[PDB]
Parts: C-alpha cells; structure tokens; sequence
C-alpha cells in the first residue's frame, strides 16, 4: 500500500494515541510492575483515565511530577526520588521507565538518571528497571508498545546463545499491542493443546483480564509475565511472532538467545489460523488436535452462510497497522473490500499489503474517505461511533479505547471461532442496517388517508 | 531561562485570592507534589474541564497527542444543541516541530484550518507542556489568527507543569474575564416572553457544568421564578452568552472556589454583587433560591420565592418518604479528591444517613474546614495517595458505602465496598429537588445489591472440613 | 365419513382447469406424493401464501400450533401501511377441544377477540387438517361471526391434506371470487390525478406478491402510464382494493398458473380480458406493458408504452454493459421445485448465459413444457427428490451457479457451489427494469466470491507428500 | 410460583411452537438419524423451515404423506412405506417415529403399524425405529423434546443394573431443548477437564454445530450420539441432568440402569455453576481446575462492573420454563427483577419458582405485562423483536427461532465465561437506550435559533 502521509496542520477527532501508553500497556503485561511517566503528573492522570475506562480494572501508573521549576532546571532528581518512593512503598518485581515528551524536550538522558539511582539507593539493586524512550510526539501506541517489548527482552532475558531448547516444549510468544486478553488466552491454551508451555512476552491476561483478586487491595499488576520466567528465554525451542510490529523485538531476542523464530500476523482468517497450527504441529511434532480440525470446518460453515452479506461489502477501518492487516486479509477472504483505511501513524509492515494505499490521519479524515468510497460499516473504537453515526453506518468497535462497550476489552477475535464471530457480527450489523426498496405510493391507489 | 520566570509571577497572583477566607494559609491544594506518589491532573486539564461545555467553540490543544489523544470526548457535560466541543482539536506536534521550532506556524495553520472546516464563533486555544517549554508565543498567535481570518481566538495560558487542575480553573477564568466577557450587551427580552407581574431579572451561574444535564432541573426553577441566567459557566453554554456575563444583578457561585477569582473580580469591575451556594440537595437548592431574592431587593421575587420553595419541597418530602426507611443510618465514608466532594454531603444529611468525611495533605484548605465544621478540630488526614489506608478506614468506621470521584471506584469495588460516583464523569443528575430522587435510587441501587455477599462468600472448593 | 366425498369432488373441480393448456393431461403436479420420500408443502400453506400479503386482514389459522406456530411471520412480502398480516393468529387448539367437540366454539371467540382488539376491515378464517376431519363446519362459524361482529369473515377451507401448495393457491383464489370480489365499487380517480391527455385505465395484477418490495419498480412505470391498479393480488394489498377487482378492464397473470381459475373466472362472470405476464427481466416488462396496451384499444397509451420502452431499454442497457464481460458464459443449472423457477429464466437470456433448466416427474406440467420448449423434446427428469441427483447434474453440465428455491440452498451450499435464491423468502428484488441492476450484482457477489476456493481447498494437515 | 393458566380463545403472535418440533430436534441429535412425522407433507416442511431458518444447515426430516383418502380410511400402511423407504434410500442408523394432531385425532397407534413393518420388512431389523407419541395439540417443543429423550432412553438402552461403573471415567449428561451447540461444548469440555469422559444425550453438538462436512453430500445428520455409544449408557458411574424439563427422562434411565443422578436447572449464574463444578470434582475426585477458578474471578469482576446498570432493571421474559428459571436466578443474583415471565405451555418447576406468578400465554401477553410492570428489556426468541419494538426497550434474543441472528443458534450461554457475556449483552443493551434528562430550553435564554 501507498502510505499517504500526515498533511493537515490540524488533526480532528484523533484517532492516535501517545508511544508512551502503548508501552506503559507493555509493562502492565509483567506481574507486579509500575509503569513510570517521567513527565508533568496530567500524562499520567490522562493514561489512568484511559485504561481504566477500556478495561473497567484498576492501573497502576506513577509520575516523577515535573513542575514548573522541575522543567526548566532539570528533572533527573525527580525520576531517582520516584524510583526511590515506588521501591519502598510498593516493592515491586519490575518498574518501566517511560520519557514523555517534556522529558525528551529538555533533553534527560534515562541512562544517566537510572544509573544515579543505583549509586545511590543500592538496597533497591535487585528491583529491575526497564527504560524505554517513548517521547509523545514520535510514533504511537503500537510502535510504543513494541518499543517497551524490546527494551523489556533487552532488561529481562541474560545474553546467552548455549541454552537453546533446555525446556524442550517451551515457546515464547511476542505478543503485540492489539491481542486482548482473550487473544493471549486463545494463544496459550492453543500452544498448550500441542503439549508445549507457551511464555507470553507480554501477558496482559494474568493483569488486565478482569478478574477479582482474592487481596482486597493490589497496589502492582495482579499477574502477568515474571520476570523469573521472562528470564527462561534462551532456554526455548522456538519463539514464536504475533503482529508483524514486534519485528524489532523478534530481532532483538533472536541475536541475545539465538532461539528460532516465526512470524505471524494476526490470526484472522483461515489462511493465518492454518499456517499458526502448522508451524505448532511442526515444532512439537504431534498432530493439530480434533478439536481445533472441526472449529475449521465451523469456520468454513460461517463463511459459507455469511458470503451472501459480506461479498462485495465496502469497509472502512480506522485502526493500528496490526488490526488494518488483519481485518483487510479477514476480509478479503470473503470478497470484502477495505475502501477506506486510516492509520494513526506509518509503519514498515503497511508497504507490504494488497491494500491500494493506506491514509495516516484521523477519525475526520476516516467519515471523509469512507463516505468518498460508499462504506457500509465502519471498524474502529468507541471514538469512531461519532463519525459512523455522521455517516448513517454500524460500528464494529475494535482496539483501544472501548469506554462504552461492557467486556469488549476481552473479546477474543483470534482463531477460526474468534475469527467466525467477526463474520457474524459484520453480517447481522450490515443486515439489520439494510434499508430495501422503499415503498412507492401510487397517484392512483384505492389505498384510505387515513 | 528568563521568559519561565515571569510565568511563575502570573500563578503566585492566581494563587493570592482575597476573596477567600483560607489566602493567609499554606496553600496545600497547589503544593509541590510526591515523585512516585502522585494521582492529580494537570493545569492544562482544569482549563478544558472549565471551558469545554462552551459547545460551539472550536477547542484547539496545542502541544503533542499525550494531552489531547488520551482526554478528548470525556466531558461529563450535555448540551442542548451545538456539539463542536465533543469534536477533538488539537495540533498533533512532531518530533520535528519541537526541534525546529516549526510549532506557532502549525498552530497558526491550526487555527485557520478549524476556522474554514467548521466555521465556530469563536476558536479556544489551550497551552501544553510542551509548547510552553520552548517558549511559544501562544497569545501573538492567538492575536495574529483572530485578525487574519476574522473569528475571535481566545488563549487559555495553562500548560499542565503550571500547577493543578485547580489553578487551570483560575486560568479558565482569567481567559474569559480578560477576552471574553465585557465584549457583547445582552439580548433583549424574548418576544412573547412577556409575563404581567413578573419582574425580569438577570443572574450569572458561575460553577455549574451541566453534568449529566443535571442543571435542567434548576433551569425550570429559574425561569418560573423570572431569572433569565445571562450565562452559566460552563453548563450549556455558547461564546455569545459568556461575552454578556458583566451585564448581571447577581452572581451565583456554583460548588466552587477555584472560579471565585470570577465572582471577585466581576463586582470589582461591573460591581455585580455575588454569593456561594450550591444545587445538592434540597436545603441547599432552597437556600441558593433564596439568596437570590436576598440581593435582588424584589418583595414580588422574594414571595414567589417562598412559593416556590413551599411548592417543591412539599412534592419531594413527599416523594422521598417511600425511600426513607431503605436508607435511613447508613453509614457512608466520604473522600475529598479535590473532585468538590463536600457539595454532595448536605444531601446526604436530608436523608439521615452519618458520614465520616476524610481527606489528605494535599487536599485544599476549604476541604479541611469543612472537615473540622462536622467531624472535629482534631481530625485525622490521610496524608498520602495510598488506597489501601482508605480502605482501612472505610472498615475502621463500619462504612456501608464509599462516596468519592471516579479515579478511587476500583479501590471501593475491589475491595469488595459499594461505591458512588460523584466526580465530572458520571451518567446521573442529582441537583434540584428532581435531582434527590436519582442519587436515593443509584444509593439504593449498588447498596440493595445481592452481588456484595457473593463476592465477600468464598468459593465452594475453598471450603474447609 | 359420508362429508369427506364431498370434499374431494370440490378438490377435482379445482383441478379442472379449461384455462390451461395441459388440462387434458395426467397432472403431475398434484400427484399422490411417496411416503418417507416428499418435500413440498401442504394446502394450507398455499392458501396462507397467497391470502397474506393483503396487509390489513386478521389472519386466523384454525387448528393446532404445529400450522401457524412454526410459520408465522415468514412472508417475503412488504407493505406500506399495514402490517397486522405479521402477527400470527391463530385458535392453538387443545387436546380437550378436539375430543369434546370444542373447536367451533374456540374459533367463534377467536374472530370476536380479533375483531374487538383489531377492528380489521376484514378476517381470514384458514382451515387446517384436525378441524377438516373432526366435524368442524368452518364456513357456518364464520357466516355467524360475520353477522354477529359486523365484520366480513371469509372462510378458506384448505386443509393441509387436500393437497399441495399449488392447491391452496386455487383455494384461496375461490374465496375471493366467492365472498370479496363484486363486494365494492371502486373509489374515484384521486384529486389533483388528472392528467390532461392521460386517460386513466383500471387493471388487476394477479399473481404480483411483492417480495422485498420489488413491485415498487413496476407500480412507477404502471403509474407513468396511466394504469390505475384496482388490486394487486395479494402484494402490498389491502381488503378495500380486492372487492372492486370485478371493474378492472384488463388483468393481468403475473408469473402464475395456479391463481388461473381466478383470470378466467373473471372474464366468464365480468367479461375482463386478461393475458398471462411476466415482470422477470427487459423483454419480459416490455411484454407486460406492450400486452396492455394491446388489450387497452387506446392509441395514445399504445404510444406512450412504445415511448416508456424505448427510455427504460435504453437506460437499463447502458447501466448492464459494464457488467457484461463479467456474467457472459456462465453456466447457470436451473431447477424447477414448483416455486415459478420458469419466471427468472427470460431474464438470465438478457445477460448471454447459457441455462440448462430440469425437472422432477412431481413437477407441474407446465414445468415439463417449458423445459422441452428449451432442452430438447428427449429432456431426462430428476423424478425423485433426491438433492444428490441435482448436484451431480450440477457436475455434468459444469455448471457454475445452481438457481433454485431456498430449500435447496444447503445442497448446493454444503456442495460447494454458488447458488441464487428465487424464492417468496429472499431479500432482493428482481422485478422491471431496475430490477435487473440487483439480480446481476446478487449473481455477480456469490459468482466472484472467494468463499468457494476456501471451502474445497483442504486442510493443510489433509495434504498428501 | 402461581401459574395464569391459558385463557383466551386467540393465541395471538404466538410463543408456543409445536411437541413434534422439539421431539424431532432431539432426534436430530442422534448421528445418522432421520425424523419422520406420520401426518400430512406441511406439518414436515414447517419444521424443516424453522429449523433451516434458526441452525442455517440442512435438517434431515421426512413425512408418511397423510392424504384426505387416509386420513378417514387409515394411514398405518403409509407409516410403513415410508419406514421401507428411508431405509432402503438412506441406510439409517437410526429413524424417529414421531405422531402430529392428525394422527392422534384419527387414531393411529403405534406401536402396531411399528410391529406390520418389522414383520414385512425383516431386511431392516437392525434399525432401531425410536417410537413417540408427540400430537401438536399438547404439551410444547420442551416437554416434547423431553418425551424423545425418553423414548431414545427407553429404545436404545439396555435394560440392566449390574454394569454400574463399567467404564469408570464415563457421566451421562441428559440434555435439554435450550442447550445449544455452544452449551453442549460447554458442557463436554468442562466434563473433560476433570479427567472424565462425556457422554452427551442427545448431543446436537455434532450434528447442527454449523460445521462444513467433508462429504459433498449428507442426506442424514453428519454427527450426533451414536446408538453404540449410547448403549453404554449403563456402564456410566453417574448421569448429570441439565435442565428440569427432563426429569421424567432422569426417571426411565434410573429405574433400567440403576446409575445415580445429580440433577440441574439451567448452567447460568454464580451457582448453577458453583453446583455443577462441585458435583464434577466430587465425581472424579479431581479438583476444580485453575481454568476454572480464574473464570469464577472474572464472573465476580462481572457482576461488580455491571451492578451499576443491572441492579433493580425490570426485565420481560417470554421463554421455556428451562430459560425463563435459568435467567431469572442469573438476574436475581444480580439485583434485577422479572416483572414479566410468559411461557408457552405449563411445567411442573415452574410451581417451585420464586417468581409470584407465571403467565401461560403468548407474545401479545408478553407486551401487556411488560407495559404493565415497566419493563426495560426483552428476552425472547425472534418473534418477540415487534414485542419489543411496540414497548420501546431492546430485545436479547434467546430460545428457539433465531432466523435474523447469524450465529445465534450456537451462542454458549453456560458456564462462569457464558454468564459474564449475558451480564455485558445485558449491560450494553441498558446503556445503549438509556436516554437521560432532557434538555429544557429556557425562555429568557441568549441561545441563537437552534
Ligand atoms: S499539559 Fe503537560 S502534563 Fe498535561 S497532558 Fe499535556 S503534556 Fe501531559
Ligand atoms: S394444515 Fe395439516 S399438513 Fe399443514 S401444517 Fe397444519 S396439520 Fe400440518
Ligand atoms: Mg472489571
Ligand atoms: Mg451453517
């Protein structure tokens, strides 16, 4: 696809979201881990608001609280007095480090204010930070929530290359921004169903799954991926990629462990849930279970009875580039065409797609395209309602935020049922919308007034 | 640098207000926040949550997408009409921008692009972090765009490093007073709005942000009494309504302290006499319909006031009676988040219900008067951010429901507590005497519930023998 | 039981029909189906298939739930005002009222709760297999409740066991002709209708259902025309228009043989000309429109017919050309399951696709005619109603799409192969010119679909090395 | 609860759908079967309609062809015609002789035009022939669907006692009418996860799933409970009865094989779940699986997020007495009430029901209860959308038809996962219509010509 470009100087009704919640949303999938803003105490509050709005659980979320002063002067002593008050208070088993914008402006250098506070509080040496530049203004949740998957494989796992398949049926798994919890646990249990152990690299469905702790209160992640575990990586058989935006953190676990990788988009569609069990059936060498064999003949059944409505149907979507791939391929399966596709930000994965060419803009720049090629429904998130409203179409919510969809957060769209359900909902919204031939009134009808 | 030092001037004279009763104290509200242990919004977000209800305003955000992106359409705000606030603005920065300096060109084309799409009457822009570091000079582009394409531009100096969401309300109204009010008389009278008798007589609701549409069951209030409220700032508001605020016989503070800056300097300049109240509960909506009259030296407006008052409160004594036995001694736990938590508490006294209010260090002055005023002199404050000491005391008092804002709802819910929201987000109206009978059925609602014995039972496997 | 023989000499009456050409036949479309090898549908269902669409009526079904309860609401049909057609009613006998002789007095206080909850225009009394052979004189209730409600009752006395849809469809027709049709004068041309140089002719549609609205194409060229549609039997009709069908000048049979007692039956009693028509496909409209005129003796209608033609061809075959090179050669296997399948193939002629059209020896022999007309005088039938024998006919002829009722939708599905619906159940409307716009895009969406390569493409494990 | 028996003379848009119905889809869930209904041809093709239109596959369903000759003179000679038939056509494994009113009324016995076609036709001895006397004017599709499970009981299971515990893992699960595909697969599973082996009676799981089977062609149904599977009834260690409706079926499979039962409503709430869990853990000593436990947290975390909106809503339910019990404890663990409960035909549980009292009627009955007790949402099959339309509240659609949802006749309501998901439906749908205060327009107000 041809990327074309931001150009307006205004951006109306955003579809982005900050590099700094995508990678806060990155170490939120660790057990008991704080994510840290090294910015003014609002980038904070407005992440707070944003994840607790889509998931409906409470986030853990910190600030070094740069003022004023702070900003001007110099703000490395902040981020060494918030590492300080975390470790002490909450004790926690890893602590992410994220720059805002403000912080990148000024120019503080994360190497420099982390290595202050190991000189100077070394009660706190076996409490690991992971640092990731995520300054606001550069990339978005996506590319951000790959950037934290990256420094997290660089914070977490030993440089090694000797230890590869000491676990013989360990497989890691780099999961990216877009897989719910109920994507990761279609992951883990598919894996497990092959008789491997799969290692989530985030697990977002042990901390934001929603569930209710048995502690009356929790200050950290209730779950997610160890860091004892995340430390067992050089030790697997095979890593394997889900969403073509982790490619720079398959890359940095492939050269520190040496552990094979393959990559995959998302796991929408016959042709990505086939090539998924095949390379699992390869690697553990038994067969895809029964289980799995008749939930592709299902798959099959939907798409059957569900290509007389999305033959032909013209989509608009407004999503990451992982979700726009995924849902084009979803589509193209069934004879869907994607007339409109808006992006929040570039992406290297986007060049190589079927797509005609791929917009990187807004929700305004989404009602425009979709209404230039006839959309019939709309895919996006709870803030593309309003412009599927201005236009008179469904909305299929999809990625973050949800704010107004009650368990959307979990739903699992991965695998031939996961997958068979999008094909259900595409189908009934474009049914119940279809407006059919409307009613002539004849100028000689014996038809009463009244 | 030497342009942040006279910034740091401007928000010491915010902070001096003479108007109120708490100026020669240590401003706890605007202090110095804990690294690692902060919850709070920034000043850039008390000036949106102020000036966004003005609906048909195009409310540009300059600065990068952290601000704008993770914040736009969550005002708990309804309009009657216009919705151009709903829409998110905001310049969008790039790496790039803030390198070479490119950022007041982007704004400028900002502006003119708004001003062409969407044609408001006036267009909002609101200061960021930052943009305010680099020194951006937002006013001269304000200036420049306002003459340049004809449509008045309004700049909201309030980066979120400044201070508080509190001190982004002072911002929010030091931006109206200087640009905005004083610029436009008054409409005359509607026609056909003629009414023998009746003495029409313009007020000012300064506070009210229409949460909910909670303020459509005042509005009726108003209008039978002959009150044509000139402007209320922010609920259901329009820039030509604000821009006639200084023509108004009185003034009505709306549960706030932060907008008192307004109130202050509206009867400096125009001597528009003004007065606190709130609209939570029927004590209170009586007694600010009776303020009204007080200052408006009408014995006709003062009759039909009482008339009013006699009226209404004979319909909802009567109507809350049924629900007088289901919440009468319950014990709520009320936390003061600087969310103006305390409006709501003389409610829940007409209801006969005890509550234990509590707050922190970092909560502001009026909070922990109104803390000594009904708990006691020797009070104890919570200090830090941490939930779980607020949990403890929601146990240690035998509370049946915690009543704070929507940031502490995951703290009472997993902590297996019924909880109400009270904050800028939430879904029910609770002012006027209308208003009464929602919060006794949301009280009801998650306090009758079965689901708290459920989640408090353990599981039938985690059964010992 | 001396009643039920002279039931069954009606029945032959029925199927005395001088009108059709092959009533010196061995009818093979109401034959004695086989047990444990049948698929069509009872009388009742013909009855109730036709008698629905007219929109206002209360419909009552007599009987046990097993015929309205799995039934209701299942109507392809549209309307433009009413709707009480869609609620399903019906006397949902019991045990007891079968056995204590019960019905007649359940069915008398089921057409006075009708009526007192309704007040239809009028109500359709259907009867079904438990009252026909119990002694239940449906025709004697609906005489009393008629003069007892002042509401007309008609009574369609078509049981399911008399014998086929096709059946019903001439039950139903007898009803109208005996108790609807000559009731009512028509109402005068409409004010502001006059058209000066138009002379308004009155015509019947009979056998027009409007199935997804698709009439709604021709009730436009009709219109323009001057043609005022006294009734279209039974789509988007109303009670009111079939009492005056007796006045129409020409009638005309939409796509139907059954509903032939009713066009001859007319012009016996009335003298009303009639023609048989279709509305599937160019030719066949400019038919229909030029068989009126024919008919109409009038000059200026023949003209202006000649003038809408000439507009209409030309603006469908401009809009069909880029379509075109996209169906041009494809194999199209159609078959006939009594459902009008003959209709749709006119139209499948104006797009250059090769049809290879069959049959069942349970076929109506009207079927069996137009398939020697086509195939070939030696053509081989299906005979039974085995699906696997149609789809290997499918493989035969390598056909590429099967078009066929909806019942046969999940062999060619489950086959693998692309099917189009043609039944009074679609959503798609194929009727007049703009019609023909739909039916390619329907053809072309299952045609160009990738679906069909995925599902007969193995699993990646079934593949050999 | 105190039952409003049926009243009316005119059942007007009716609930009820008819015994035959619910017996043939009990029959269907047998593998290689093939329903036939001694009545006339109409009576099939209603219910091939009704079932084509709800699970979107083919449905295998045959007619003896009552004509007006022998429907007076006698149709036992059809019933064996049409047995030599599908024999000789389809091979069957097995056939469901089910009755209609017309047979019934005329006299037709059973049980002797059976016996005229095992003795004419010897060739097919080793067909069982399931005999069940189901006339269209009594009971309802549940009760009728009960009455073929106890006759498949009654024709396919040996009469034994001294086998008890033969095959040590295996349960017998008695299934009811509302147990979707989805249900099934519910149940199966979680059975499995305890080390046991299900063994599902009737299991339309395998049959009307929505698979696509590998033959181009199946006259009869693709899959199901095989008779030799069933067979093994008797060497089961306990049978699970899902659904109330059953208990006369719980009864004959008790008294001829002597395996214990532990009997259940509907899988739904808190519970029903806890019950079914406990009973499962105790059976195979095993306890119950972290999977498990992880999704009771995730119902509590439900429950909690949707109190706000569920907590006193008055809901309308026109449903089976199976459905109508099983979402009306489900509601009551949340706070909602049912101010208006209609059935289609009498149940003996519904007298133990804490509802004050329960209507037998239609879906005009429906609407005038729900207007009269101020309901806010429907549940109900498809017919009941006008229902809901004319009240003006949304529709959740449950139970049998759903020929305008995609997908809806595999829905898994069951389970902590499945009530969750009714909880959000439930939710959403609340929130969605949910219309606010007003807005009031002030007449003094500066607000330009809106
Ligand atoms: S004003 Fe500052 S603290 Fe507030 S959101 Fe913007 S950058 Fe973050
Ligand atoms: S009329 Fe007879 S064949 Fe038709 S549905 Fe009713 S009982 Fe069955
Ligand atoms: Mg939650
Ligand atoms: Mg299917």
């Amino acid at each position: 696809a041809e990327i074309i470009n931001r150009n307006k100087a205004l951006a109306v009704s955003p579809l982005k979201a900050s590099q700094t919640m995508g990678a806060a949303l990155a170490i939120l999938g660790l057990a008991r881990s704080m994510p840290l803003f090294h910015g003014s105490q609002g980038c904070t509050a407005f992440a707070k608001v944003f994840f607790v709005r889509h998931f409906r659980e409470p986030v853990p979320l910190q600030t070094t609280a740069m003022d004023q002063v702070s900003s001007v002067m110099g703000a490395d002593e902040n981020v060494v007095e918030a590492l300080k008050t975390i470790c002490e208070r909450q004790n926690p088993s890893v602590i992410g480090l994220l720059t805002t914008g403000l912080s990148e402006t000024q120019g503080c250098d994360l190497h420099t204010a982390l290595h202050e506070f190991r000189t100077q509080y070394e009660e706190y040496k076996d409490v690991p930070i992971v640092p990731v530049n995520t300054p606001d203004f550069s990339g978005c949740f996506e590319s951000g929530f790959a950037a934290a998957v990256k420094a997290i494989v660089e914070t977490l796992v030993p440089e090694r290359r000797d230890q590869v398949g000491k676990r013989p049926r360990q497989v890691n798994v780099l999961c990216s921004a877009n897989l719910t919890p109920g994507d990761l646990e279609y992951i883990a249990e598919s894996i497990e169903s092959f008789g491997l152990r799969p290692l989530l690299i985030p697990d977002l469905s042990g901390s934001l799954d929603g569930h209710l702790d048995e502690n009356r209160f929790n200050a950290l992640t209730t779950g997610g991926l160890s860091v004892a575990e995340l430390a067992t990586a050089g030790q697997s058989v095979a890593t394997l990629v889900v969403g073509q935006s982790l490619a720079g953190a398959a890359d940095a676990l492939a050269e520190r462990t040496g552990v094979p990788d393959r990559r995959f988009g998302m796991l929408y569609g016959l042709d990505a849930v086939d090539a998924w069990l095949m390379a699992l059936a390869e690697i553990s060498g038994n067969p895809v279970p029964d289980r799995y064999k008749r939930q592709r003949a299902q798959l099959q059944d939907a798409m059957l009875d569900t290509h007389f409505m999305l033959s032909s149907a013209r989509t608009a979507i407004a999503a990451d580039p992982d979700l726009l791939l995924g849902f084009d391929a979803l589509l193209r399966s069934m004879g869907a065409h994607t007339v409109a596709a808006v992006v929040p930000a570039r992406a290297a994965a986007l060049v190589d797609s079927p797509l005609p060419s791929v917009r990187v803009g807004d929700l305004e720049d989404l009602e425009h395209a979709a209404r230039a090629g006839q959309a019939q429904l709309v895919i996006g998130n709870s803030h593309a309602l309003a412009s599927a409203r201005r236009l008179g179409v469904p909305l299929l919510r999809a990625g973050f935020p949800q704010y107004d969809l009650l368990g959307g957060f979990q739903r699992c769209w991965s695998g031939y049922r996961g997958s068979s359900q999008v094909l259900f909902d595409l189908a009934n919204l474009l049914v119940e919308h279809h407006q059919g031939i409307q009613p002539y009134h004849s100028i000689y009808a014996q038809k009463p007034a009244t | 640098h030497h342009h942040h030092h006279m910034k740091a001037k401007d928000i010491a004279e915010l902070l001096d207000e003479p108007a109120c009763s708490h100026n020669k104290k240590e401003k706890s509200g605007c202090a110095k926040p804990k690294p690692g242990a902060t919850d709070g919004g920034c000043s850039f977000d008390g000036a949106q949550i102020a000036l966004l209800p003005v609906a048909d305003v195009a409310h540009i955000v300059h600065g990068p997408i952290a601000c704008a992106g993770s914040s736009w359409d969550n005002r708990g705000t309804r309009s009657s009409g216009p919705d151009l606030y709903r829409i998110g603005m905001t310049t969008d920065l790039t790496e790039n921008d803030v390198i070479m300096g490119r950022a007041e060109k982007r704004l400028f084309h900002a502006i003119r692009q708004a001003v062409e799409s969407y044609s408001p009457p006036a267009v909002f822009v609101y200061n960021t972090c930052v943009p305010a570091l680099i020194g951006d000079d937002v006013d001269a582009v304000c200036k420049a765009a306002a003459e340049r394409f004809g449509t008045p531009v309004i700049p909201v100096d309030s980066a979120g490093f400044y201070g508080t969401k509190n001190l982004g309300n002072r911002i929010a109204g030091e931006a109206m007073l200087k640009y905005v009010i004083g610029t436009r008389e008054p409409d005359p009278l509607p026609v056909g709005s003629e009414r023998p008798g009746i003495r029409v007589h313009d007020v000012n609701l300064i506070g009210e942000y229409n949460i909910a549409g909670e303020f459509w069951h005042v509005l009726p209030l108003l209008d039978e009494l002959g009150l044509r409220v000139l402007c209320t700032l922010a609920g259901d508001a329009r820039y030509r309504e604000v821009q006639t605020m200084h023509r108004a016989e009185v003034n009505m503070m709306v549960c706030s302290k932060a907008m008192l800056n307004v109130a202050r300097k509206l009867q400096e300049t125009y001597g528009t006499p003004w007065f606190e109240g709130s609209f939570y509960g029927i004590t209170d909506t009586s007694q600010a319909l009776r303020d009204f009259a007080r200052l408006l030296d009408d014995p006709d407006l003062t009759a039909r006031t009482e008339a009013l008052i006699a009226r209404e409160e004979a319909k909802v004594r009567a109507a809350l009676e049924p629900w007088r036995a289901r919440l009468e001694g319950k014990r709520v736990l009320l936390y003061t988040g600087g969310v103006k938590s305390w409006s709501v508490v003389s409610a829940l006294q007409d209801l006969g219900m005890k509550v234990v209010a509590t707050g922190t260090k970092k909560s502001t002055e009026e909070d922990k008067a109104r803390i000594r005023e009904l708990m006691g002199d020797d009070v104890k404050m919570l200090d830090e951010g941490n939930a779980r000491v607020l949990l403890k005391t929601v146990d240690e008092y035998q509370a049946d429901i915690l009543i704070a804002g929507g940031r502490n709802m995951y703290t009472a819910l997993k902590g297996r507590v019924p909880f109400l929201d009270i904050n800028q987000e939430r879904e029910f109206g609770y002012a006027g005497y209308d208003g009464m009978l929602e919060l006794v059925r949301q009280l009801c609602i998650t306090l009758e519930c079965p689901v708290w014995e459920a989640v408090r039972r353990p599981a039938p496997w985690d059964i010992p023998a």
